[PDB]
């Protein structure tokens, strides 16, 4: 029996309930409603009626842990919402609100129900009440499998992370048709809202998938990592690698020239446990690095510069992507571990016009409010407000290490020699700056100063890491009252 | 011989390319067991670039054992406490249209023993896999 | 495996059967410890285990006066959902009845007073609750045995139920004032076909699923074992008021 899903699959795409089936265990998933009916007596909508009205929600397991989920379904009346497909979704979100379990939604709508006037609008408010209220208490993952305009758009982009399917699937908030009526210019709905363009221009899709298939294999491997709830303990679970594997190819990353370029990827894997990282917005302002990773079995924040694109150096978008997984990461208490080379910001008019100055303070901000467990290293270099930004010592960070040729400084050794004598006589650049950067341009003030707890081998990262990790694992601080920030945005 | 064959395989390289298959192809070439070789033996074996030879059916089907035992043992590591599986039914096809789906079975008897088998109720070997 | 329940229910309306051959199935073996057993025998109260965790038991019984809601059997009721949710005991009930026992003597007893304990103790308990209607449920009794409404967790129904504001004869008569005589044969039986079964209130959202009778102990333990940390608070009160 393999009826009425004839018509989906020729057209080579899945369905909703195959979705859903893929997702959780074999045979672990419930349906919670499933005879339900729109009411809607309008525009001759009094017949047609449909038993499952478009959505299905039910509560699965994924992993031996809890899930709930809904999924659109396309075939019946394009997934549009009502009156009466939102009551299910506010259900389930307030059900997993009481316990403390996140939700998981795949989107597939293609638009409001005009056949129900303004009650669509009265379900969509409700819905983004619903995911504004519960952001930071449970983890809200989306995905998009087709379809997703309208006003729809925004409670995907409220939630934490959204993902999006090749071939077959696009988001944006107005149609091409009004494009080409007020301006005047044809664009097709892939080259308007197509996965390409939110992975590299708006920065707004967290990752893009092949298949759906490799989509759901992938968004359980995700899953593994986050904690349950607010409340509950970051997750840790068994591993054969241990923190005395050895790790002496450290020592050559670092190049002997400072002009040279590496990859900061080479530092990464040593460090962290084996096949287990999970970057996230892969192709976006690929000078920053973020995702997830496991040191000796438990979930923990990566965040590092990249040498190897623009020189490492901040940005508007690499501030808003960093400044959006700290948030993250520290609304649920996970470790967060940062490695750090910046010669500064980039300089540009389009910056200033385009307002770095608040994109910059993001990250800044997103640091310093934090209060989980903090590492920091230090590799190559660090000058001016970028080693204020990437967690000095100074934004109460817990540990900060140093390697044996990092260097410290206001800014660069031309600049300090320019500054420090106005009209001295020339040719002073070969004896000057030589001299200052020998003798100031090391972390040897640094760790005088005490900005640095001490200078290691980079072979011994692994064991100070872990043994860090595992010392804070009960730290407990807390911010001044407040009824909340005022983040600059 | 043997024992280069069995050394070849266990030299674990990354990071960049090599032409350990080469010299495993070379090795394994019934020619060079015949017992005499010539100078011109390469370029004579080897006409048209470099090609390194097939697999045989037997070869083809203990990977495909070895894989399915490699995704169960790491399948098991990621469940929490004793709500984890013992058996499934798996269905294996190298190359991306699926060229001979061949249906394998587990059952994971121990940490490192399994009860490899065509699907349910099939004849079971018990085989072994040490990772 | 269960399913002997398939057949419980007759399949007529007017005869009755006794619940405990639907309490006793989903509960583990020899585990029930009845309370009152002697006192208003129309209901049923008292502690059971499910997967070897002490639950509480509140089921109406047709044996009994047709299993109707009274004033002994509120109060009795009422008493036992207030210490099991003072001390953090989740609650399973089944519910089948007809309505409430008409009277003078009720009345004159104040059963205003009575039967509204049972409906404040339901409303304000915060424990996990599962709920099973069987056959039927009319009226405001059902709106007092637990109704999804009062922020129930998860209510269930069975195939045969019926869920209705009154019987069909009330209805019938309330809806067409001096319509022709004759009036009861064409009219009661369909208004009783199309309105006195589970799909319309499954329609409207009043009932999770309706299942199989055999499925009840698998869904039962689901439940139970996923809602044990629900965490659910009342606004800031120095004590209720409840109507004494
Ligand atoms: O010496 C002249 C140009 C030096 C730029 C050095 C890098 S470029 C972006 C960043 N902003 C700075 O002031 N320094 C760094
Ligand atoms: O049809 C006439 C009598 C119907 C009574 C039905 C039962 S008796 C007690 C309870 N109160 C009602 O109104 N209906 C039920």
């Amino acid at each position: 029996p393999t009826a009425a899903e004839d018509l989906r699959h020729k057209k080579k795409r899945l369905t909703a309930m195959e979705r859903v089936q893929l997702f959780c265990d074999p045979g672990t998933f419930r349906e919670r409603d499933a005879l339900v009916e729109h009411e809607c007596h309008n525009f001759g909508m009094e017949k047609r009626k449909v038993p499952g009205d478009g959505f299905i929600t039910g509560t699965g397991k994924v992993f031996g842990r809890p899930v709930f989920l809904f999924s659109h379904d396309f075939t019946v009346f394009g997934g549009s919402l009502s009156r009466t497909n939102a009551a299910k979704v506010v259900r389930i979100m307030e059900e997993a609100a009481k316990i403390g379990v996140p939700v998981i939604g795949f989107n597939d709508s293609g638009g409001a129900r005009i056949h129900e006037g303004v009650d669509s609008l009265a379900g969509y408010a409700d819905i983004f009440l619903r995911n504004t209220l519960f952001s930071g208490v449970i983890p809200q993952i989306s995905v998009i499998m087709g379809p997703c305009a309208g006003g729809a758009v925004y409670s995907p982009a409220i939630t934490d992370f959204t993902f999006m399917v090749e071939t077959s699937s696009y988001m944006f908030v107005t149609g091409p048709e009004v494009v080409s009526a007020v301006g005047g210019k044809l664009v097709t709905k892939d080259e308007l809202g197509g996965p390409h363009v939110h992975a590299t221009k708006s920065g707004v899709s967290a990752g893009t998938f092949p298949n759906d298939i490799v989509a759901m294999a992938q968004l359980r491997r995700l899953y593994s990592y986050l904690p349950l709830s607010n409340r509950d303990p970051v997750p840790v679970l068994p591993t054969a690698d241990e923190r005395y594997r050895d790790v002496s190819s450290l020592n050559t990353v670092v190049p002997t020239e400072v002009k040279e370029a590496y990859d900061m990827r080479d530092v990464i894997y040593p460090v962290i446990d084996h096949d287990s990282f999970f970057e996230i917005q892969p192709q976006f302002a690929k000078n920053i690095i973020c995702g997830f990773a496991r040191v000796e079995g438990r979930s923990v924040c990566i965040i590092a510069n990249q040498p190897k694109v623009q020189a490492g150096v901040l940005d508007i978008d690499s501030s808003v992507k960093g400044a959006r997984m700290v948030r993250f990461a520290d609304a649920f208490n996970i470790p967060i571990i940062t490695f750090v080379d910046v010669p500064g910001f980039l300089p540009g008019v389009q910056q200033e016009y385009g307002g770095i100055i608040r994109h910059g303070a993001k990250l800044l901000y997103a640091y310093a409010e934090a209060t989980v467990p903090k590492v920091t290293i230090i590799t190559r270099k660090a000058y001016g407000g970028a080693y204020d930004v990437m967690s000095s010592k100074h934004l109460r960070g817990d540990s900060n290490y140093a390697w044996p040729h990092a260097e410290i400084a206001v800014m660069g050794a031309a600049g300090a020699c320019k500054l420090l004598y106005s009209k001295e006589t020339a040719e002073q650049q070969a004896q000057r700056i030589a001299d200052y950067e020998k003798t100031f341009c090391t972390p040897l003030s640094a760790a005088r100063k005490g900005f640095v707890d001490a200078v290691i081998d980079p072979s011994e990262t692994r064991m100070r890491v872990c043994e860090d990790l595992e010392r804070l694992a009960r730290k407990q601080l807390q911010n001044p009252w407040k009824k909340h920030g005022n983040i600059p945005l | 011989i043997g024992r280069m064959e069995k050394a070849l395989d266990e030299y674990v390289i990354r990071g960049l390319r090599h032409n350990i298959c080469l010299l495993r192809d070379v090795v394994t070439e019934p020619r060079y067991r015949s017992g005499s070789i010539t100078t011109n033996y390469l370029q004579e074996q080897y006409p048209n670039g470099f090609k390194k030879a097939e697999l045989t059916a037997e070869e083809m089907q203990l990977m495909y054992e070895v894989a399915a035992c490699v995704h169960l043992k790491r399948e098991r590591l990621h469940y929490t406490q004793g709500t984890a599986p013992s058996e499934r039914q798996l269905y294996l096809s190298v190359g991306a249209g699926q060229e001979g789906e061949t249906p394998v079975y587990v059952r994971y008897l121990d940490d490192s023993h399994f009860e490899i088998g065509a699907s349910k109720h099939g004849p079971f070997r018990k085989m072994e896999v040490v990772w």
